């Protein structure tokens, strides 16, 4: 039958109505798969052809609508918005040509904006990446892992967009006869759909420059023609649910006028600092080159030559606004053009004082704004908080400005192709964020982190990858895995130790950038459980590589991360960790491997930088031995057995016995946890008499720790001989370079001054 | 194999030796009538490519029994097509395909 | 069993009890001192 | 080389943050006012129910979003630059040889102003946007504080009014509980954490001055409220704090000043106990004690406002 | 009830309540799961103030203790003939209370109605809480097991007429209409709950085996919808047999879109898309068009 007879059947339109729902309910948020296969059901042919339909009911008017947008404008539209707000800019001279431009091209400076988003922006921002959709392929049979996740189905965008803008003109022109039969329904299933339509191909830039024109002219012909008939979309009465899409509209403008203020600002960087740059030369080589005037010249240089660059510049800059002063030694033609750009800024962002028209975009949205509200009670909470959240931003420019700029960068030329596959890799990994984890989506996002990880980049611009959200997205990923219902190792590993493994090769480049993960150590230090670290990284790696050696931040550390680490290895030192018992390992109330590899973080954040923290050493050692079931607490002399005895039943039972499980036996490993244990406690240790000798609280320490482990074992331990050097062994126990964390115990304790100094 | 019964007279002495890309519109429909694929609704031929076949070489084969002008109304069995497993969500499992290619042959 | 559970239990029908005087007539007195009494648990409908 | 052979890219970086902490954001915004000027003047433009433009809608917006109960408050960014902008309405106009005339001139100004807002509703915002905070000290409810002392700065006894009759009116517990919280987060002056910091600055890398209390602001900013609220010797509004009868529990308000004042006493003195054998103070300590002492002022203040009109 | 303490002491035996104070093990774990025993001296320091509850939560308490007894009544009765076909004279001893069991589901449901959306924010939001609090009271003390056990009881039957009646009279009208009373208590008890929501996820198989009932169907999708949007984390746990059987049903009830509307729920979780859910979907209802 007609599918115009829908417009009777209502039992049949209602169930079309949720068919469609479905359609594009089991193909959103991603999975380009399934937008494949929903091209044999709905061809391009029957879109198109409902598109410029106006004898189609209501409710099936837009729900083709969106099943065109959900099918093939949707995930290549959802990674763009997503990504849109980082600005990345080159310094070519395309973008050179590029400035702020409030018009002084045939009239004064202070003109008409000059129709906003149909500029030069020029930020890197990736294709879409479209596939044809084809049902006679030969569909290869691989694997889920291995599989190259579809892209979203092909359609002729070149007749999407004149067919798009051909719609939009004749609803606002058959909507000024107030005709009594709209398209659909009513004029809200007339104006919506199309509207959607047009939102969505905006934000994907697939409009040209004169199709921008035809836009703009359409919203409002009196403000954005330039050189009640043909009235524009803001004077006819509209709805809310026609009110809600004319406001993401005119979102998109702003952004736009946001973008090119950005980059043009960027742009001028280049423009100035090159200027400076030459200046800098020519005035450092005219004081310096010429020594005639005195010979204590080093005080006019040491705060230009012997400073930091930041320091340069910010002194530089503090010119030309310091109270009529202008402190600098800096020129005064080059002074006068950054406040000419500064005052150009400004008249066009927002502020210029230094029934009248708009005759821009800053004041027309926040006139129709007044006027939606002041003419009736909207009802509708969504376009409430829209229309607020568009007017705030317009009559504060500054402040928008101001927020965008830490988001700001700049990038040479030869290396956008360099941030061409970074950026793509990311937008990757921001796509996978709202799926549930699965071996596709697992195998897809190890590769994209690993082409992230060297790609060219990475070490070149740490500080790029502080913003832009580089590490927040990857942890992000890491908490929804590690959260799980009681259990996360079981659930999808080996991609963990990935996430892990950037984060530890983040903070390894610079200080700001261990700086800012050290912010995230309650979470961090809380989910460093069972581990399983046996390649890769651990949740503990990550939160001691935020602590290597700062000095400053180490220094910052609360008291409860200190005292959770010790009730934890007190635990974790109490029982047999049954993962080692599935191998058949012995049983013994005591965890070696766990042990040894838990209070590695504490020997990080009490030995700063060859020294030891007295903030923290007094802490650590308080609590390490506050409870008595920790250090090994079996044999280490709190159960009656004794740190010398340890040892001596360890070699028995290490030395190749058939008494143990298979590279996890337990050898060295029952031997290293009380040699870190010992290399722990001697960190804590006081350095030297600067506080020993001076203070009492030192020595105190160095007394309790001392009655700890006595002299008396640690000649024995010393003097047994490591093993055979030849035939060889392996990590089985007692290892040739063990005598290093007695011997520095020995040190920083006891010392040697005529009686050990012979045996 | 498959059934090279045509529909169209068309022109003989042009029969694809090898290594040459063809172009072809092909209309797709399963049993019972239904249809589920057809280049006609996008526009767009096709262009079939011959070794690398990247294909159903059923269709591969019926295409290859053709011409300039003759239409083929290809009756692909479910051997020398998807297989037991088919096109997941579109073509189910074990069934014969009927083809409608008509090769223009614009190389 | 009667049971000293608290905390999240505190705003449930279980810690609901009644008194009943053995006053039939005027059972609406004011609980003076001393005064005996037949505690009543309502949700299981059962007397301490 | 500081002066040149940096590349082109990193020095226009480099010009990026010093322009922005240099020349932006100066002094010259000034639209806090022009825009709560126009918002409601144009309530009609050709013309009972019908709300002013958006002031009391966007108000009633909030207050709605308030009254989902959600069991948390979201971030909710709009409400951080519009609860600031009301707030500034009043606070930035503010109203040796000031007049008798120009000082009626100031007080009836910030009357006016004030009047904008409390008609629209914007009292009971704040009542509510502070209860569902249920004592969460995030930036929430910093900004809440801060429009109901603007909304209520120099003791309008309206304001007062408005604010005693809701509370009495829902009968609801849960502001006092928010109150009650807010109150014993509150930070006090800290000597461990101070000589942490003089190992650090002997050596960004300094949280300058912001890590023995921290909560300045804040701190000074919630019992101001609570001293702005029974002002003008409000006799009803001091019996409620220590009281409520509609409410079936009470908070005593009064004692939860007192018991805050405790620690800061205790923590003052063991700061005492630290100078004592010097006789010289460092500029760090001078800092130090500056804050707690222009801290224990406020709280003095509000105490005293809790007793007055006997 | 202003903080007024008071002790409880025995008349006969004169003893006192303190705590039982007994050996402290981490056996059952036990915050305060302490016996209340009847002691000498104690430790001097259990006296009790006393607080008023209100009156909601009193009439809640009543109508619980009442519709225990009438459900354990029923149930009672239920299993009575479960295992006797008597088959001539199907009534035998006591009866079923068929018309005190309707009266009371009936005014259950109106009990637990949602409230309308003609009212203002204030009072709506008053009102919503008030239902959500009296459903959990109705939750904890029990409730939701026992409409289970006399749905599932009840549904041992199914030609309604004679399989139905071979341990049963005069209760072939009051069949249809208990079931369909049942279901929706049911439905109106988890409604917009999400911790009953969240408790009732257990029996997600139970429910979605009963789809195919022929006779509860419609409260039973509703039911069932009710819990996957009110509780986004049952996803996971559907598997292809639930999809199956929903396709199924539609298929044998014929052309509905709550069926779709449920499909839609089982669909993209709460911001997370279900790639497995999506493609069981997209591979079992079409490409198996008529």
């Amino acid at each position: 039958m007609d599918i115009l007879e829908l417009s009777e059947r209502l039992d049949l339109q209602r169930f079309h109505s949720h068919t469609l729902r479905l359609y594009r309910a089991v193909c959103a948020l991603g999975n380009n798969r399934v937008a494949h296969a929903l091209c044999s059901h709905v061809d391009q042919a029957q879109l198109l052809h409902a598109l410029e339909d106006a004898h189609l009911p209501g409710p099936l008017r837009a729900g083709y609508y969106d099943l065109l947008i959900s099918i093939h404008l949707e995930s290549a539209c959802r990674s763009r918005r997503s990504m849109l707000s980082e600005y990345i800019v080159p310094l070519t001279p395309e973008t050179r040509a590029i400035t702020l431009f409030p018009p002084g091209r045939k009239g004064g400076n202070a003109r008409r904006h000059g129709l906003p988003g149909v500029g030069v922006t020029t930020s890197l921002r990736p294709p879409h990446h479209f596939s044809p959709p084809c049902f006679v392929a030969a569909l290869p049979a691989a694997g889920v892992a291995e599989a190259p996740a579809r892209l979203s189905p092909a359609i002729p965008l070149e007749a999407l967009r004149d067919k798009a803008l051909r719609m939009l003109g004749e609803a606002v022109r058959d909507g000024g006869q107030h005709a009594r039969d709209p398209v659909g329904g009513s004029v809200e299933f007339q104006f919506v759909p199309v509207l959607k339509l047009v939102s969505t191909l905006l934000v994907m830039g697939i409009f040209g420059d004169e199709d921008v024109k035809q836009i703009l002219k359409m919203i409002e012909p009196e403000v954005f023609t330039e050189e009640d008939l043909e009235e524009g979309l803001l004077q006819m009465k509209l709805p809310e649910s026609v009110k809600l899409q004319m406001c993401n509209l005119l979102e998109y403008f702003c952004d736009q006028e946001l973008q090119h203020r950005v980059e043009s600002l960027a742009a001028f960087a280049e423009r100035y600092v090159d200027k400076l740059q030459a200046n800098q030369r020519s005035r450092y080589a005219l004081l310096m080159r010429a020594f005639t005037m005195s010979a204590a010249e080093t005080a006019r240089r040491t705060r230009e030559f012997r400073s930091p660059p930041q320091e340069q510049i910010n002194m530089l800059l503090h010119f030309k606004d310091e109270a009529d002063e202008e402190d600098c030694p800096l020129p005064e033609d080059i002074r006068q053009d950054l406040q000419d750009f500064h005052q150009d800024l400004l008249a066009h962002c927002g502020i210029q004082l230094e029934e009248k028209k708009p005759q821009s975009l800053q004041e027309l949205v926040s006139h129709m704004v007044v006027r939606w509200a002041q003419e009736d009670y909207v009802q509708s909470p969504e376009l409430v908080r829209a229309m607020f959240s568009l007017l705030h931003r317009q009559y504060d420019g500054l402040g928008e400005l101001l927020r965008a700029l830490p988001r700001a960068y700049t990038i040479s030329p030869s290396s956008v192709e360099d941030t061409m596959s970074l950026l793509e890799c990311l937008g990757q990994i921001r796509s996978l964020l709202i799926v549930q984890m699965g071996p596709q989506e697992e195998n897809l996002m190890i590769q994209s982190i690993g082409n992230i990880m060297n790609n060219k980049v990475f070490y070149q611009h740490p500080n790029l990858m502080r913003a832009l959200g580089m590490h927040e997205t990857v942890m992000e990923v890491m908490v929804n895995v590690l959260g799980g219902g009681e259990t996360k190792e079981i659930r999808f590993p080996k991609m963990v130790t990935s996430c892990c493994r950037f984060l530890c090769y983040f903070c390894r480049i610079s200080r700001q950038n261990q700086r800012s993960m050290f912010d995230h150590l309650s979470y961090l230090l809380e989910n460093s459980g069972i581990g399983l670290g046996m390649q890769g990284s651990t949740p503990l790696d990550v939160a001691a590589a935020s602590v290597i050696d700062n000095n400053e931040l180490a220094l910052a550390l609360q008291e409860q991360d200190l005292e959770k680490v010790v009730s934890y290895l007190a635990g974790c030192g109490l029982q047999s960790c049954p993962m080692l018992l599935a191998k058949g390992y012995p049983d013994i109330g005591w965890n070696p491997c766990g042990g040894e590899r838990y209070l590695d973080f504490l020997r990080f954040a009490v030995f700063v930088n060859g020294e030891s923290v007295e903030e923290n050493a007094n802490v650590v050692v308080r609590l390490l031995i506050r409870k008595p079931e920790c250090f090994g607490p079996a044999l280490r002399g709190e159960g009656g057995s004794g740190l010398l005895a340890a040892i001596e039943e360890a070699i028995r039972i290490s030395e190749d016995p058939a008494r143990d499980g298979p590279r996890v036996h337990l050898g060295h490993a029952i031997m290293s946890f009380y040699a870190a244990l010992i290399d722990l406690l001697g960190r804590c240790a006081p350095e030297m008499h600067l506080i020993q000798a001076g203070k009492g609280e030192a020595l105190r320490i160095r007394a309790i720790l001392r009655s700890l482990v006595p002299l008396d074992d640690l000649v024995g331990i010393i003097s047994l001989p490591l093993q055979i050097p030849t035939q060889p062994k392996m990590s089985a126990s007692f290892v040739p370079d063990h005598k290093a964390s007695m011997v520095l115990f020995l040190d920083r304790v006891y010392g040697i001054e005529n009686q050990d100094f012979l045996l | 194999g498959v059934e090279i019964e045509t529909i169209s007279p068309g022109d003989g002495r042009t029969f694809p030796k090898k290594g040459q890309t063809c172009v072809v519109h092909y209309t797709g429909m399963l049993q019972n009538g239904k249809k589920f694929d057809s280049s006609r609704d996008r526009n767009k031929p096709f262009k079939f490519r011959i070794g690398k076949q990247e294909v159903i070489k059923g269709f591969e084969e019926g295409a290859a029994q053709m011409s300039l002008g003759q239409r083929a109304k290809l009756t692909c069995t479910p051997d020398v097509a998807y297989g037991a497993t088919g096109h997941p969500g579109v073509i189910p499992p074990n069934a014969t395909l009927i083809f409608d290619v008509e090769l223009l042959n614009l190389e | 069993l009667v049971y000293y559970e608290g905390g999240a239990v505190c705003t449930h029908a279980r810690s609901l009890w009644r008194l009943e005087p053995l006053r039939i007539s005027w059972s609406g007195s004011h609980l003076r001192w001393g005064q005996p009494l037949r505690i009543r648990h309502v949700t299981t409908g059962r007397y301490l | 080389t500081p002066l040149y052979n940096l590349p082109t890219h990193r020095a226009c970086n480099m010009f990026l943050e010093s322009y922005k902490a240099a020349w932006i954001l100066t002094e010259d915004h000034s639209f806090e006012d022009r825009m709560i000027d126009d918002l409601s003047k144009a309530g009609e433009q050709e013309e009972e129910e019908k709300k002013p433009d958006p002031l009391h809608q966007l108000v009633l917006h909030f207050s709605r979003t308030a009254l989902t109960e959600k069991s948390k408050l979201d971030e909710d960014y709009l409400y951080m630059a519009y609860a600031d902008i009301m707030a500034k309405s009043c606070h930035l106009e503010e109203g040796v040889e000031v007049s008798f005339e120009e000082k009626e001139m100031e007080k009836q100004r910030l009357l006016y102003q004030q009047s904008r807002l409390h008609t629209r509703g914007a009292a009971e915002m704040v009542l509510q946007m502070i209860s569902a905070c249920k004592g969460e000290t995030g930036a929430m409810v910093s900004s809440t504080l801060k429009l109901g002392i603007s909304i209520l700065n120099g003791g309008n006894a309206e304001v007062q009014q408005k604010m005693l009759d809701y509370l009495k009116d829902k009968k609801e517990v849960g502001f006092f509980q928010s109150i009650q919280a807010l109150m014993q987060t509150c930070s006090v002056l800290d000597l461990n954490a101070f000589e942490r910091q003089n190992k650090a600055e002997g050596l960004i890398n300094r949280q300058n001055g912001e890590k023995v209390m921290a909560d300045d602001e804040f701190t000074q900013d919630l019992f101001r409220f609570l001293q702005l609220l029974c002002e003008g010797h409000n006799n009803d509004f001091q019996n409620y704090l220590r009281t409520q009868t509609g409410n079936t529990t009470t908070i005593n308000i009064i004692i939860c000043t007192v018991d805050y004042l405790l620690r800061l006493q205790e923590s003052i003195s063991d700061f005492y106990w630290y100078y004592s054998g010097k006789d010289v103070i460092e500029e760090q300590g001078k800092r130090n004690f500056s804050k707690a002492m222009s801290v224990a002022k406020q709280v003095f203040n509000s105490l005293t406002e809790y007793i007055q009109g006997p | 009830y202003g903080e007024s303490l008071c002790f409880v002491q025995h008349v006969a035996s004169g003893l006192w309540l303190t705590y039982a104070a007994p050996d402290p093990k981490a056996l059952r774990l036990g915050v305060l799961k302490k016996k209340a025993i009847l002691h000498q001296e104690g430790h001097m320091d259990d006296a009790l103030f006393l607080t008023r509850c209100q009156q909601e939560e009193s009439q809640a308490a009543r109508m619980i203790h009442s519709t225990a007894g009438l459900y354990n009544q029923f149930i009672k009765g239920l299993d009575s003939f479960s295992g006797k076909p008597r088959g001539s004279g199907p009534p035998a001893g006591p009866a079923l209370p068929i018309e005190a069991v309707i009266l009371s589901l009936q005014d259950l449901i109106g009990y637990f109605e949602p409230p309308s959306e003609e009212l203002q924010h204030e009072e709506k939001q008053s009102k919503l809480r008030s239902l959500r609090n009296r459903q959990s009271l109705f939750q904890e003390e029990g409730m939701l097991s026992l409409v289970l056990n006399c749905i599932d009881r009840l549904n041992v039957y199914t030609t309604a007429a004679h399989f139905a009646e071979y341990a049963g009279e005069e209760a072939a009208e009051s069949w249809k209409e208990i079931v369909n009373l049942l279901s929706e208590l049911l439905a109106s008890l988890i409604r917009g709950n999400r911790a009953n929501c969240a408790l009732f996820s257990t029996n997600l198989d139970w429910v979605v085996s009963k789809l195919d009932r022929l006779e509860a169907s419609s409260g039973i999708l509703e039911v069932l919808y009710c819990v996957l949007i009110e509780s986004p984390e049952v996803l996971n746990i559907i598997q292809e047999n639930h999809i199956k059987s929903i396709i199924s049903l539609l298929d044998k009830h014929g052309r509905n879109h709550k069926v779709l509307d449920v499909l839609c729920s089982l669909c993209v979780c709460n911001g997370v898309a279900v790639r497995s859910n999506q493609d069981l979907i997209t591979e079992n209802l079409l490409p198996g068009r008529e």
